[PDB]
RNA sequence: CUUAAUUGCGAUAACGAACGAGACCUUAACCUACUAAAUAGUGGUGCUAGCAUUUGCUGGUUAUCCACUUCUUAGAGGGACUAUCGGUUUCAAGCCGAUGGAAGUUUGAGGCAAUAACAGGUCUGUGAUGCCCUUAGACGUUCUGGGCCGCACGCGCGCUACACUGACGGAGCCAGCGAGUCUAACCUUGGCCGAGAGGUCUUGGUAAUCUUGUGAAACUCCGUCGUGCUGGGGAUAGAGCAUUGUAAUUAUUGCUCUUCAACGAGGAAUUCCUAGUAAGCGCAAGUCAUCAGCUUGCGUUGAUUACGUCCCUGCCCUUUGUACACA
């Protein structure tokens, strides 16, 4: 459906790349270490687990 | 040509005596046999071909051995 | 004798020379015997090749380049110099194309084709350069169990091609009278020239 | 309407060798406990994703070459997907990277 | 290389418009020698001219050579579709021209001396002499210049 | 013994079948005969004044029993030798485009032509109406 | 011929200031209780022929 | 280029730790040793441990 | 009918899938007669593992394989594995071991790489060079 | 004393250790075994058309029934460990000569590779980094384009030939690596137009379907010539045709015809390389709107001379000498 399989199953890998800076680029003082990797359809479950889950 | 390649026209009996007890001869030989050369090397196998002295014992492209048949 | 029911029928004159004993199909490469001088045990005939495409590793362990078949060695040894590098499947028709000219001239089927060449036209020797210094007088270091075959075959098929270019003479048809002139020849080919210049060192200087 | 099955190609996009087998076997057991006749799992073959690059950030030095690969493992199943497998994805057995698309082909 | 009884009626070495003819070579190389005459219409001097082709070049006799004068002068009377031509729509009237042996450089420099005087970019690289049609001329200048 | 045309030669076959029928009579020389170089980079046309029509058209008829279907885009991409390609190494680029398409006007009279849906060629048994019937006499002539 | 057939029973290796020439022994085929130190080319295996060319002479130092 | 390893120190301490009167020329227990005594980190660990313990246990039947 | 038989051959580009059906002696690559093997030179390397137990061994079986790919010889001695695995695939099981030691001793002394699954491969080319071991030019200046 | 190895045998003011080497992981090194293949297809298949009259060939009936993997497969394991016998050797490490082989370079090639550094080089992958002219003259952005290609004359990496395995046309049409369409667009078969480049009617596939068996060369098979700057060579130059883009002028290119340059195996010097390898050919990907003579990856035939030396360059390790330590 307008997005192929072989050439864009690596396209989800930007959501290991765009995302794993987006958590900690303004927030480099946060303390991120790799959350329990998780997904549901239509929406993504979000849990924080870091040094600074309190001040921000 | 200059020296025994094309016809050598006066010597038309030489094609008619093509093996002078001389077994090994091909297209690859006739050029310096003082006879027809690789231009017109086949006109000894055009002239005496079908039933006579000459019978085909070779195959390969452009180059064909021939022999006084036993 | 024993045809078969099918839709692709079979000729008659050939494979009864094959179904009886494990030898050649139409030509009599059969029970003729060897003229074995020195170089004892260099016959890969029985069990031979028919053409030279036998599968098997042969070259990195140098003690078993002698079990590369002795009939294949003259086929191994022709085509150089920017013209025929690759195209070694031209050397598979050469086999029957020099088992073409050998048929008009001294058949001597392959128990006699290669065993007659190294005797009276090639080395029984080598003359390699470990030559002391200044002007290298070469040690005339004679026959090894691998020095009867390699340069004795794979350079005499090369120096005898030197009239197969710039004019008419074909590589497949230069081989008309060089094997026989390696069998018995007075150098209408390249027989003497690898025992001419290397033997003036080798006779009495050692 | 209900439990006449509509011949849906069970399949599951991943990349690993036995982590898909952790999740594809959540159908492989769940299609055969109630025992359908099966001519099933087709290993989608391994695909490489070569990228060539010079190892250096500046083109000085020995221009040495470093290469790149992946292995796309996937399985698709030539069976009937029952009703107890088709929306089971939407609240359990789903994982980032494991985006279980289920293509359709029957006749 | 057909059945041949080549007597002295065969044409030997003679000038046939500035070429001493190689008669003994094939009939494809009977004429294909002059500037203006490339090897490309060695077929289309004798393609459908009803002359036999497997013979060598003793044929196309002294007055069957007359057609050779006018077949290459007039390119259209023998019905080539004019894609086999070297200069059309030149400067003056916009039609076809087959530039013959005198007319090789007779007209190309008229298109050059068209342009020595009209200021253009390919003008100042010919009478100076310079590689005008796309060559870097720094490293050109070593063994070729 | 039961004959297939897959039990028949295809090398000297055209030398003995499609050149046995060399003068069937219907010439089909549509104006672009022997004036075109017949391959898009190959500098020479056939200079023999004999053949190369059954060598291109009638090659296909027993070629297509050995397979399912072909077309002219597999005829141009079939026969290209070394190209007259500059001071640069050579390739295999395609043959002529509109010239070898003459079989799509030459074969039309035979009946070995059948045009199929799902593109391409269909071969009816009209090839068996001039080759499987000659599989009774010209296969026993090549002993 | 001044040549004699000779088994090279024991192998040594080879020598030289370039790599080619070889230390070997000979044990003959005719006229035993006689042996002379000789040389050979190269890739020699065990107990095989050395046809000479010299009659009875020597060549030892291998630089 | 055929010499020992750094896990030939422990290919001879646990070899005879309780396990001399087995492992003859028979190759079967020359792996069915090494799935029990060793937890296999490579199928080659049969090739690196038991690749010598028959020739080394040729040295025990000598003296 | 009978499920296909997993006696099986491999090579560079010519997978010699040694199928066997109830046949009558067709020597093909599913399409070509015995006179049409014919490169005039490479005629017999297809056969000669055939012509070893007799002439036919064709009473119940044929040689049914088909092959895509190939070089110039690389099918000729590829399916000769399949022509050797297309004979003896059932003579192990149905007829007995003394018909293998005293009658398939034909199939012992003429193994010129027949049941050998291949073990000689050209290596992948390196980096930093055209050739497989050849390298570029240095020109130390 | 061996080894590719400070890897190992052992002799020992050394004992135990720990990296580096080997192990480690891919990929070419296989399986008469199954949970599986209409994102390949075999056997009979419902069978048909001819021929031959012997379930013998082509094609399908997107399910006629299937047994469904035995080609891509791993879900994991196994099998070759110089193995095995003679020669060696301190009787140990070892190392050769024959055998058996899917399987006897370290399974072949790679995958990050230690201690310590190098004024190696990137503020040109960044609006990381103290340093100015900074801005309104600006040593930068918008844009018309130059210029990065400019040439007196040098030096490298590569391409084509230097000349009868030279050049030319047709029957078999064979690979292998991979690549491929989104809110518009790549791969494009089949058919008409055009001689080519291509124009157009169409088709399949967001992926073992389809382009593709990438129907490659080189070859398999034949007909043609004649050694001369030949029809070797296609530089150079002229004139026409279609495309890519908004536009090709300094020709981005591909095609047609004409013109047919030098040279005739290169001096002092110098690059690479011990078997599927050199050396000839060719295919896909990169940058790609257009452009491959270059690189990344891959096939097709398969030689020479060497399976050893420190001679020239280099390189580690001892003994030695040193007024040297930016060595």
């Amino acid at each position: 459906a307008l997005i192929s399989k072989k050439r864009k199953l690596v396209a989800d890998g930007v959501f290991y790349a765009e995302l794993n800076e987006f958590f900690t680029r303004e927030l480099a003082e946060e303390g991120y270490s790799g959350v329990e990797v998780r997904v549901t359809p239509t929406k993504t479950e979000v849990i924080i687990r870091a040094t600074r889950t309190q001040d921000v | 040509a200059q020296h025994a390649v094309i016809l050598d026209q006066e010597k038309y009996d030489r094609i008619l005596k093509e093996v002078p007890t001389y077994r090994y001869v091909s297209v690859s030989v006739l050029v310096d046999r003082l006879k027809i050369g690789g231009s017109l090397a086949r006109i000894a196998l055009r002239h005496l071909e079908k039933e006579g002295i000459i019978k085909p014992i070779s195959k390969h492209s452009k180059q064909a051995i021939y022999t006084r048949a036993t | 004798f024993t045809p078969v029911v099918l839709a692709t029928p079979i000729p008659e004159e050939v494979q009864q020379a094959q179904t009886e004993i494990k030898l050649f199909n139409k030509w009599s490469f059969e029970e003729v015997e060897v003229k074995d001088a020195s170089l004892v045990d260099y016959v890969q005939v029985r069990q031979p090749i028919f053409v030279a495409h036998t599968a098997g590793r042969y070259a990195n362990k140098r003690f078993r380049k002698a079990q590369c078949p002795i009939i294949e060695r003259l086929t191994n040894s022709l085509m150089m110099n920017g013209r025929n590098n690759g195209k070694k499947l031209k050397a598979v028709r050469i086999i029957k194309h020099t088992l073409d000219i050998i048929n008009v001239l001294t058949d001597q089927n392959p128990i006699q084709v290669v065993v007659d060449a190294i005797t009276n036209t090639g080395p029984r020797e080598d003359t390699t350069r470990v030559g002391g210094g200044g002007a290298a007088r070469r040690q005339a270091v004679d026959v090894s169990p691998l020095r009867r075959v390699n340069q004795a075959i794979a350079l005499l098929t090369i120096g005898a091609r030197e009239a197969a270019f710039r004019n008419i003479k074909t590589i497949a048809e230069t081989l008309a009278e060089e094997l026989i002139n390696a069998a018995k020849g007075s150098s209408t080919s390249y027989a003497i020239k690898k025992k001419d210049e290397l033997e003036r060192v080798a006779k009495s200087n050692r | 309407q209900q439990q006449q099955i509509i011949k849906i190609r069970i399949t599951l996009t991943s990349t690993k060798v036995k982590q898909l087998e952790n999740v594809s076997s959540n159908i492989v057991k769940n299609a055969e406990q109630h025992n359908l006749v099966k001519k099933g799992p087709v290993r989608l073959p391994t695909k490489v994703l070569k990228i060539s690059t010079r190892k250096t950030p500046n083109g000085e030095g020995s221009k040495t070459w470093e290469t790149y690969e992946m292995r796309i493992h996937k399985r698709y199943i030539d069976l009937e997907a029952p009703v107890q497998i088709v929306k089971r994805i939407t609240q359990i057995t789903i994982e980032p990277g494991v985006d279980v698309e289920v293509v359709v082909a029957s006749n | 290389s057909l059945v041949v009884q080549e007597q002295g009626s065969f044409q030997h070495i003679l000038r046939l418009l500035n070429t001493n003819v190689d008669g003994n070579i094939k009939i494809v190389y009977a004429l294909t020698t002059i500037k203006g005459v490339g090897r490309r219409y060695s077929n289309l001097v004798c393609k459908k001219a009803d002359v036999d082709l497997h013979k060598r070049a003793g044929e196309l006799t002294q007055e069957e050579l007359e057609r050779i004068v006018q077949i290459m002068q007039n390119p259209t009377h023998y019905k080539i579709p004019a894609w086999f031509l070297n200069r059309q729509n030149d400067i003056t009237d916009g039609k076809d021209y087959h530039t013959l042996a005198n007319n090789v450089e007779s007209k190309l420099r008229d298109d050059l001396e068209r342009l020595k005087k009209i200021r253009a970019h390919r003008g100042i690289r010919h009478f100076w002499g310079l590689r005008v049609r796309g060559q870097h001329t720094k490293t050109t200048g070593r063994r070729r210049a | 013994p039961g004959v297939s045309v897959r039990d028949v030669a295809a090398q000297d076959f055209i030398n003995a079948y499609a050149s046995f029928l060399q003068r069937q009579g219907k010439l089909e020389v549509p104006g672009y005969v022997d004036i075109v170089k017949t391959s898009s980079g190959n500098e020479m046309p056939p200079q023999d004044a004999e053949g190369w029509f059954y060598k291109r058209a009638a090659s296909v008829a027993r070629h297509i029993y050995m397979r399912k279907q072909v077309g002219v885009g597999k005829l141009n991409k079939l026969y290209g030798g070394a190209k007259s390609r500059g001071v640069r190494p050579y390739k295999h680029i395609d043959a002529s485009g509109s010239i070898n398409r003459k079989v799509l006007q030459a074969l039309e009279k035979i009946g070995i032509v059948e045009i199929s849906p799902k593109g391409g060629r269909r071969i009816s048994e009209n090839g068996q109406r001039d080759l499987d019937r000659i599989a009774a006499q010209t296969l026993e002539e090549d002993e | 011929t001044p040549v004699t057939l000779a088994k090279v029973i024991k192998v040594l290796g080879r020598t030289g200031s370039r790599g080619g020439v070889t230390q070997v022994r000979v044990e003959f085929l005719e006229d035993t209780s006689r042996t002379i130190v000789r040389n050979v080319k190269g890739p020699v295996r065990e107990n095989d022929i050395l046809v000479l060319m010299e009659s009875e002479r020597e060549a030892r130092r291998l630089r | 280029g055929r010499v020992r390893t750094k896990t030939v120190k422990r290919a001879s301490k646990a070899l005879i730790e309780r396990y001399y009167p087995k492992l003859t020329l028979d190759f079967q227990t020359n792996k069915r040793l090494c799935d029990e005594i060793a937890t296999i980190q490579s199928k080659r660990l049969r090739n690196k441990i038991a690749g010598y313990t028959t020739h080394l246990m040729k040295r025990i039947q000598k003296g | 009918a009978v499920p296909s038989v997993q006696t099986f051959g491999k090579k560079k580009s010519a997978t010699a899938v040694a199928h066997v059906k109830a046949g009558k002696g067709l020597i093909k690559v599913n399409g070509s007669p015995i006179t049409l093997v014919e490169p005039e030179i490479l005629r017999f390397k297809v056969y000669e593992p055939l012509l070893l137990v007799g002439l036919d061994k064709f009473s119940n079986i044929d040689i049914r394989v088909r092959v895509t790919g190939g070089g110039h010889v690389s099918q000729v001695y590829a399916i000769r594995q399949a022509i050797a695995k297309g004979l003896v695939a059932y003579h192990q099981k149905y007829v007995d071991e003394q018909s293998k030691n005293e009658l398939k001793k034909a199939f012992t002394s003429y193994d010129r790489t027949l049941l050998i699954a291949d073990s000689r491969r050209p290596e992948p080319k390196k980096f930093g060079g055209k050739g497989a071991r050849s390298r570029f030019q240095k020109s130390y200046r």
